[PDB]
Order: C-alpha cells, then sequence, then structure tokens
RNA sequence: CUCCGCCGGCACCUUAUGAGAAAUCAAAGUCUUUGGGUUCCGGGGGGAGUAUGGUCGCAAGGCUGAAACUUAAAGGAAUUGA
C-alpha cells in the first residue's frame, strides 16, 4: 500500500518543522505538546495538528462567500504565504499592519464585517484578536506551544516561528479547503506547488 | 476550624461559576449526601459518586450548568411550617423557582415537601 | 414563559452557550456561532453543518478553544 | 437620507427584518440608529438631566453640557444615551442616538400566577454602576413602581407595571443611578430561569443567512 | 498516569509511597525483611553487619545489599 | 496613597534591619532602602595614563584600580542625579 | 529651515505617479513639465515641487521608494515574486528526527515510514 | 553542578471571568443571588485622649475615660490646570 493523504500531510508537516514548539508551553496549548526534550523545547504533536487543519477546513468552506473571510500575517515570514492563501480559496487579504478600528469603526475607510478571521500568530497579532472580540466574529489561529488562547476559537498547534512552518501550513490548510468545496477532484495532485508560499528574501 | 456542608456547597457554586464539569468534596457526609439528593431530584444537578477509601470519605458531582447558586444557612434556624412562607421570599429568587432544603423528623427534604407533609424543622440550605 | 391559558409571553427566547449552558444576551458581542462542515462522499462537502455557539465568558477563559474540540468530538 | 454602511444596516434597509429580536437573538452590535429607529415604530425618547462639567484651562474654565437621554417603547425595549458636548441642543441630538443604538430587551414575568399579561421583572435582579446598587423585586399586580424618580422613569419605559425596588449608595449622582438602574433591566435576560433549560436549536445569523444579497 | 505524581495524601485515594524488602548481605546469605523508611539501623542477627542507615527518607543500604519489594 | 508596593525598601519576612550611613551627608538609612552602588575606578583617569606608564620602571605594571561600596541616601542620591524623579509607569522598571 | 511641507512633498509623490517615464533628472526640463501637468498659484511654489521630484527621482532611479506606486517597479516584483523553482525545495527524502519525535510518530502508530531516521 | 515532581515558606510577574469610590488587590475575590467559626473595634468635624474618679508606677507616665460648648463640613481616591 501507500500512504494516505494524512500520512503525507505529517511527512511534509515533518519536514517544514511544524513540530518544533518553543520552551514555554501555555497551560492551554498543553493539551497538545506531547512531550520536552532534554534541550528543553516542547514537540507538537503532529497528529492533533492534524483534525485541528480539517476541523478549521470545514469551518471555512461552510463560509459561502469567501470574500467575507480575512486572513492576516503581523510578522514577515507570513506575508508571502497567506497572501497566496487568500488568492486560491477567494479570501481577503490584510498583511501588514492592522489598521487599529478596522472591525469597530463603521466611518473608516478600511473597514469590514468578515465572518471568519484566521491569524498567523496571536501573539504578533494581537490588535485584530481584540477587534474581534467586539464584533461577534469567530477566530482561526496558528497557536505555538506559548500561544496566548484568548478569544481563539480554533487553535492549530504548529510552529508559527518559521519560514518553512508558516507556509506549510497554509499550503496544508488551502488544500484541505479545496477538496472540500470540489474544485480539486479526489486525487491529492494539487499542481500548486509548495514552495510557492515561503516568501522571498530580496 | 471544620464546619462542613458550607465547603461542600460553596466548592460547586465557585466549579459552577467558573463553568467545570465536575467538583470533588473532600469530606463528605449523610446529610451532604441528602442535600444533593434533593438537588439531583429536581434537575439541578446530575449524578454524583461516592469515594471510600475509608474515612470521611470523597464525593465527585457532575455539573451540567444549570444551577445558579446553592447556599448554607449556618446557624441553622428552627422553622415552624407556619413561617415557611417568610423564609422562601427572602431568600429565594421568585415564588416559582428554587427551594429551601429544610432538616425535620421525616427526614431532610425541601421546603415544598415539608408543606405537604405538615413538618417544620431546621433549616439547612438552598439551591436555585 | 407562558401563560397560564396558552398563550407564550416571552418575545426572544435567548441563545445558550454550547460549553456552560450559560444564556447569550442581546449585548453580549464577544458570543461566536460556529458551523461546522459536513462532509459526505466524494467531493467531500454539502450544506450540512453543525451550530455551536459559545458565550463571551468561555472565549475570555481562553477554554473556547478546548471546549469545541472537545464537543466536535461527537459521533453522529 | 441614508445610505447605510454596515450589512445590518443595509439589510435593515432592503426591508428584511420585522423586529429588533432577530437582532437580538445573535448579539449583533447595532452601529446606525437608523436601523432600531425603523424596526422599532413607537419608540419615545426623554430628557432627564442637562449637567454641566468643567475643565480647568489658563484662560479659565470650558464648561461643557452632558445630557441623559432615555428612550424606549413601553412593552419591553428601553435604552440609555449619555453624551458631552459644548452646546445642550447638540449634546442631546447625540445623546438620542446613542440611546437609541443601545435598545436591550427586557423580560417580564408574573407576581405568583402566570395569568394574563406580564406585568413586573420575573425575579429579584440587581444592577451596580459606581457606588449605587439598584434591587428589583417582584410585585404582585396593581402594585405600582415603587421607586425613586430616577429609576421610575426608566421603567414606565420598559412597560414594567409594578415592581418593589430597593437602593444602596449616593443615588444622588444621578448618572450612576440611571445607568445601574439600566443594568439592573438589561441583564433580566441574564437569569437561567427553569423555563429556559431546554436545549437552544440555532439558526443562522443573518451574515450567513443573506449571503448571496451581500 | 500522574496519580504516582500528586502528594501522598491529595491522591484520590490515600496511599503510602513506602513498601518493605527484603535484603540479602555478603556474609549471611539469610534474608531479613526491612522498611524503605526504617529510622533504625539494622543489623541482621546472623553476621552482626549493619545493613541499613536512616535519614530524612528512604533507608539507606550499604556496600553489598541486593534487596526486591515484597 | 500608596506610592509604591514595597514601600521604597526591600523587607519581606523581615522585622528589623541595620541602618548604615550615607557617605555624602551621614544620615542613617536601613541598608535595605539605600542607595548601593559599586565603583570600579582607576587611580587617574586615561588623560594620565601614559604618562605615568612611561615613569613605571618594571616593564608590564597595570595601574590597580580603586575599589568602593558607596551608600547613599534618598535625597543625596537625588540631589546627586545618581537616581532620577521617574514616571509612574517607569517607576517599575528594575533592570 | 528649507524643510519640505506637506504639499510640495505629497504633490511631488503624487505627479510622479501620474508621469513617471516622461520625467528627467532636469530641474529646468521638470520645472517645465510640471508646467503643464497642474495649475498652481504661484512659480517658488513650482519650482520646490519641481526642487522635490528631481532629487526624488535619483533616488528612484537608484533604488526602491515608499508610497509612490511606480507601475514599471510594482509590476516587475509581482512577476519576480510569482515564482517558483524547479521543483519543491521541501523535499522529503531524508527527515532526521529525535527519538521522542519518533515515539510521537510511535504514539500516532507511525513509528516506520519513509525517510524518518534516529540521529 | 544540570533536569523533573511533591510538601512547606518569604516574595515577584502577567492577567481578569472577580471586587472596589478609586488607587489598587490573586486575596482587599467566592456580597442586595446579602449566613463557615470566633475575638477586638467605628458611627460627621472639633472640644480631647482633655477634666474627674479609680487603678498601676520611684518618677516620667501608662490603663480606664466624659461633659459643657462649638461647627457645615472635615476627609478619601482620582482629573484638568497653575
Ligand atoms: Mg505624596
Ligand atoms: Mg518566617
Ligand atoms: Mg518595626
Ligand atoms: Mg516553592
Ligand atoms: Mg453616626
Ligand atoms: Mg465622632
Ligand atoms: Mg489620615
Ligand atoms: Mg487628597
Ligand atoms: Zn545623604
Amino acid at each position: 500500500r501507500a500512504l494516505s493523504q494524512k500520512e503525507q500531510d505529517i511527512q511534509m508537516m515533518l519536514a517544514a518543522d511544524v513540530h518544533l514548539g518553543t520552551k514555554n508551553c501555555d497551560f492551554q496549548m498543553e493539551r497538545y505538546a506531547y512531550k520536552r526534550r532534554s534541550d528543553g523545547i516542547y514537540i507538537i504533536n503532529l497528529g492533533k495538528t492534524w483534525e485541528k487543519l480539517q476541523l478549521a477546513a470545514r469551518v471555512i468552506v461552510a463560509i459561502e462567500n469567501p470574500q467575507d473571510i480575512i486572513v492576516q500575517s503581523a510578522r514577515p515570514y507570513g506575508q508571502r504565504a497567506v497572501l497566496k492563501f487568500a488568492q486560491h480559496t477567494g479570501a481577503n487579504a490584510i498583511a501588514g499592519r492592522h489598521t487599529p478600528g478596522t472591525f469597530t469603526n463603521q466611518m473608516q475607510t478600511s473597514f469590514s464585517e468578515p465572518r471568519l478571521l484566521i491569524l498567523t500568530d496571536p501573539r504578533t497579532d494581537h490588535q485584530p484578536i481584540k477587534e474581534s472580540a467586539l464584533g461577534n466574529i469567530p477566530t482561526i489561529a496558528f497557536c505555538d506551544t506559548d500561544s496566548p488562547m484568548r478569544y481563539v476559537d480554533i487553535g492549530i498547534p504548529a510552529n508559527n516561528k518559521g519560514r518553512n512552518s508558516i507556509g506549510c501550513l497554509y499550503w496544508l490548510l488551502a488544500r484541505m479547503v479545496l477538496q472540500m468545496r470540489g474544485t480539486i477532484l479526489p486525487g491529492h495532485k494539487w499542481d500548486v506547488m509548495v514552495d510557492l508560499f515561503f516568501y522571498r528574501d530580496p | 476550624g471544620r464546619r462542613i456542608l458550607n465547603d461542600a456547597l460553596r466548592t460547586m457554586v465557585n466549579a459552577e461559576r467558573r463553568g467545570k464539569a465536575t467538583a470533588q468534596l473532600q469530606p463528605i457526609s449523610g446529610v451532604m449526601i441528602s442535600f444533593l439528593n434533593i438537588m439531583k431530584h429536581r434537575g439541578y444537578i446530575k449524578n454524583f459518586e461516592v469515594f471510600d477509601p475509608h474515612r470521611v470519605g470523597k464525593i465527585t458531582v457532575e455539573l451540567q450548568g444549570r444551577i445558579k447558586d446553592c447556599k448554607a444557612l449556618t446557624y441553622r434556624q428552627d422553622l415552624r411550617a407556619t413561617e415557611i412562607e417568610k423564609y422562601r421570599t427572602r431568600m429565594l429568587p421568585t415564588r416559582q423557582w428554587g427551594y429551601v432544603v429544610v432538616t425535620t423528623p421525616n427526614g431532610v427534604l425541601d421546603h415544598e415537601e415539608a408543606i405537604r407533609q405538615n413538618v417544620g424543622g431546621q433549616v439547612l440550605g438552598y439551591f436555585h | 414563559m407562558q401563560n397560564e391559558v396558552g398563550d407564550m409571553v416571552d418575545l426572544y427566547v435567548p441563545r445558550k452557550c454550547s460549553a456552560t449552558n450559560r444564556i447569550i444576551t442581546a449585548k453580549d458581542h464577544a458570543s461566536v456561532q460556529i458551523n461546522i462542515g459536513h462532509v459526505d462522499e466524494n467531493g467531500l462537502y454539502d450544506g450540512r453543518f453543525t451550530t455551536f455557539a459559545l458565550s463571551g465568558f468561555v472565549r475570555a477563559q481562553g477554554d473556547a478553544d478546548g471546549s469545541l474540540d472537545r464537543l466536535w468530538q461527537k459521533r453522529k | 437620507k441614508w445610505v447605510p454602511v454596515t450589512k445590518l444596516g443595509r439589510l435593515v434597509k432592503e426591508g428584511r427584518f420585522t423586529k429588533m429580536e432577530e437582532i437580538y437573538l445573535h448579539s449583533l452590535p447595532v452601529k446606525e440608529h437608523q436601523i432600531v429607529e425603523t424596526l422599532c415604530p413607537g419608540l419615545k425618547d426623554e430628557v432627564m438631566k442637562i449637567t454641566p462639567v468643567q475643565k480647568q484651562t489658563r484662560a479659565g474654565q470650558r464648561t461643557r453640557f452632558k445630557a441623559f437621554v432615555v428612550v424606549g417603547d413601553s412593552n419591553g425595549h428601553v435604552g440609555l444615551g449619555v453624551k458631552c458636548a459644548k452646546e445642550v441642543a447638540t449634546a442631546i441630538r447625540g445623546a438620542i442616538i446613542l440611546a437609541k443604538l443601545s435598545i436591550v430587551p427586557v423580560r417580564r414575568g408574573y407576581w405568583g400566577n402566570k395569568i394574563g399579561l406580564p406585568h413586573t421583572v420575573p425575579c429579584k435582579v440587581t444592577g451596580k454602576c459606581g457606588s449605587v446598587t439598584v434591587r428589583m423585586v417582584p410585585a404582585p399586580r396593581g402594585s405600582g413602581i415603587v421607586a425613586a424618580r430616577v429609576p421610575k422613569k426608566v421603567l414606565q419605559f420598559a412597560g414594567i407595571d409594578d415592581v418593589f425596588t430597593s437602593s444602596r449608595g449616593s443615588t444622588k449622582t444621578l448618572g450612576n443611578f440611571v445607568k445601574a438602574t439600566f443594568d439592573c433591566l438589561m441583564k433580566t435576560y441574564g437569569f437561567l430561569t427553569p423555563d429556559f433549560w431546554r436545549e437552544t436549536t440555532f439558526t443562522k445569523a443573518p451574515y450567513q443567512e443573506f449571503t448571496d444579497i451581500l | 498516569e500522574l496519580e504516582k505524581l500528586k502528594h501522598k495524601k491529595k491522591r484520590l485515594v490515600q496511599s503510602p509511597n513506602s513498601f518493605f524488602m527484603d535484603v540479602k548481605c555478603q556474609g549471611c546469605f539469610n534474608i531479613t525483611t526491612v522498611f524503605s523508611h526504617s529510622q533504625t539501623v539494622v543489623v541482621c542477627p546472623g553476621c552482626q553487619t549493619v545493613l541499613c542507615q536512616p535519614t530524612g527518607g528512604k533507608a539507606r543500604l550499604t556496600e553489598g545489599c541486593s534487596f526486591r519489594r515484597k | 496613597t500608596f506610592k509604591r508596593r514595597n514601600g521604597g525598601r526591600n523587607k519581606h519576612g523581615r522585622g528589623h534591619v541595620k541602618y548604615i550611613r550615607c557617605s555624602n551627608c551621614a544620615k542613617c538609612c536601613p541598608k535595605d532602602k539605600a542607595i548601593k552602588r559599586f565603583l570600579v575606578r582607576n587611580i587617574v583617569e586615561q588623560a594620565a595614563v601614559r604618562d605615568v606608564q612611561e615613569a613605571c620602571v618594571h616593564d608590564g605594571y597595570v595601574l590597580p584600580k580603586l575599589y568602593a561600596k558607596v551608600h547613599h541616601c534618598v535625597s543625596c542620591a537625588i540631589h546627586a542625579h545618581i537616581v532620577r524623579v521617574r514616571s509612574r509607569e517607569n517607576r517599575r522598571n528594575r533592570e | 529651515g528649507r524643510v519640505r511641507t506637506k504639499t510640495v512633498k505629497k504633490t511631488s509623490r503624487q505627479v510622479i505617479e501620474k508621469y513617471y517615464s516622461r520625467m528627467t533628472l532636469d530641474f529646468h526640463t521638470n520645472k517645465k513639465v510640471l508646467e503643464e501637468v497642474s495649475i498652481l498659484q504661484s512659480k517658488r511654489l513650482r519650482n520646490k515641487v519641481a526642487g522635490f521630484t528631481t532629487h526624488l527621482m535619483r533616488r528612484i532611479q537608484r533604488g526602491p521608494v515608499r508610497g509612490i506606486s511606480l507601475k514599471l517597479q510594482e509590476e516587475e516584483r509581482e512577476r519576480r515574486m510569482d515564482f517558483v523553482p524547479e521543483k519543491s525545495a521541501l523535499e522529503v527524502d531524508e527527515i532526521r528526527v529525535d527519538k521522542e519525535t519518533m515515539d510521537m510518530l510511535a504514539f500516532l502508530g507511525m513509528a516506520d515510514l519513509p525517510g524518518v531516521e534516529r540521529a
């Protein structure tokens, strides 16, 4: 036999260092930390990572109008990753600094009423999390072993500090959504190469 | 420095306010168990389970998120079946829900059972 | 709630949090309602989904995430 | 005229709601007072207090007038608005709009016997703002509203006909006193009664219902 | 598990951490029952060799002391 | 109003702490409240190090350093600018 | 004292945007070019604006630049960004992982898997 | 000396879902949805910890401790200015 979709994913995530957590583990994140190394760096349970990507994917696909989902990254590594992720699901990409007030302030030129919000890291993308808590906006976030999980509905346990990890997760997430929508047939061949998501340093 | 059934009921409220699934009650007693039966038959708690390693003994209660408050009235008054009405109004949220548990010589029971059986007794607590 | 004549007299029966059974009120703007899509067969989606509501109390605590995970573990 | 800037204001303008309770059901924030003023037809406002507050400046002291406006229809909706602006008339205008935005539903009950139209608050409820706390107790039909002038005004707009009231703290600070009553009346849906014990049946929100229109 | 981590009495059911153990020396292949937390110097009655050393915790076995929990 | 949480000194579990004499004015202040700097200085500023190493007869003599631990009271520490009035928000930084 | 204010700064960026190729490095040609793409009320202000378009276009001609979005520059950053290598550099031939990572793989049931080896 | 766990201490940091007039407080929390046990103590500001009686002390003083009268504020936390 060959590998299932899960196993190809675990192979890819294990190649992207997605399992590598940080030195700390938040008490809310401990339900995913499989164990701790002698170096003291925790290990993320890649098993649990997979269903949360599936859980996140089922939430995404039920959003009937994708332009009404927003995806964001404060850090520079997630810029190219989230920009392409939006290009393929139809979401709305907001890369860089978030203008404070874009979910609460209705007279602001930039303004929105998203039904779903996907964030690269709660610790660096704190401001949109705090804003979505004022607008009944549910939240999806990639959470490292020390991400503060306040106002976060679906936290995917995953390395979100790495150049390869961030782009790998979004590529892997965008794949799962397209399958459910039917734009990609059964049969994992998705000719969009994974390296497209990793950003380029000029 | 212990006076139990305050420790038990305050543990449940604190567990409930947080929204927990189960509570542990380290000292238990027959009085405390009979209070939980009254709570349970009225629908404010799920089942619960006694632990016997020997001792006063432990009990774990499973909470269903629909008890609002449960209190003990230490300094247990005597309560004729005639002033039930005055303790009802002071201590209960309204004339529609909520129960005052009174220990009476026909057993521990809620103030509703007390009127039907026409017994007064000594107040233990209330829940609603 | 119900008149003792038969009529129901409340306006707005509220939602309750699916994780804590707390009432979700009109001004609880931290509350969220999630729709989890159902995948069925080839293609893997039709317009069937499960709806859960989360209290603003639960999200502020941080255990919104753990509750959704433990709530989505139901089989049907 | 209107030209809405929010999804909800848009959906209200096409004429795709009947009442505020669909919005209340899913806890949407109301950011345009045009929404409430069509959905609640018989909505009555009123100024209760006009207060001047001052800050000290090198030149002198700049007065500002802060207005307290209570709005609501006397069958279960009230709002409270407060706004400070340099001129009294414009202070009231902002106060009306802030009040209409804040409309909340108020549930009622019966004193003892669930007969006829509900008239009191259902159960004991209390609210706190600052040092002032207001208590409300159910009253037999036709006890009247026994309360001070400030909370009595709020309750007539709420449609409550009978209630026993208490207070604590400095009620002479009319700001905290009117507001704590509003907190009391707001959270009457906060109380999980046995009649609400049934599992809730969910429905899609407006932002998921009228997706195609958006 | 972690019930072996929680404090002796804070466990769901109280249980002692201590145990009893059979110790054999080299100059007298007899078998001696000792307590894991002895508090008393115990000499095997046969050869008279000291067999345990009390401390603030578990009794200390010495050079040439095989033991088996029982 | 309570300006500080520690009360202006480090004293927990203790009842009494022995005082010290300020270097500048000799005001008595407790050892856990004083401003204590360990100063490591040179016998001569770098203006006059070469023209004093030109005079050392033995090659390789490194000029010794004066070691001292200087104590100050609050008023002398403020007046000399060893510590400054900080903002309310910066009052809590101990680095 | 010759700090250029908002009007000179804002117009200078904006005027380059609408007309980039049409400009040059000559201040006087830039002054003349600026004369026939706008209506202004003082020649002193014109030279100030043309003064902030001349060297600004060195720093544009030299490197990148802030809010001003140049088409020939901003397409080509996008064109070079929409790029992929000859195949995925994230390859799965050799994934060297620590024992406690393998222990996780075992707990998942995947102790044996392509290309994973203890160190 | 390095890592992990338990118990008991002196504290610290981050945060409310909490409380508070607030400053702040993980105990000043589990309070009008008000009840674990118990001791001491306050009732606008002064007069006043004064007078007097008692009592303890070598003394200095300690403990107990009013009244007549007077007065609309005194006071607490925080804000803007100067
Ligand atoms: Mg001061
Ligand atoms: Mg000590
Ligand atoms: Mg002292
Ligand atoms: Mg310790
Ligand atoms: Mg008094
Ligand atoms: Mg007095
Ligand atoms: Mg004082
Ligand atoms: Mg003051
Ligand atoms: Zn000094």
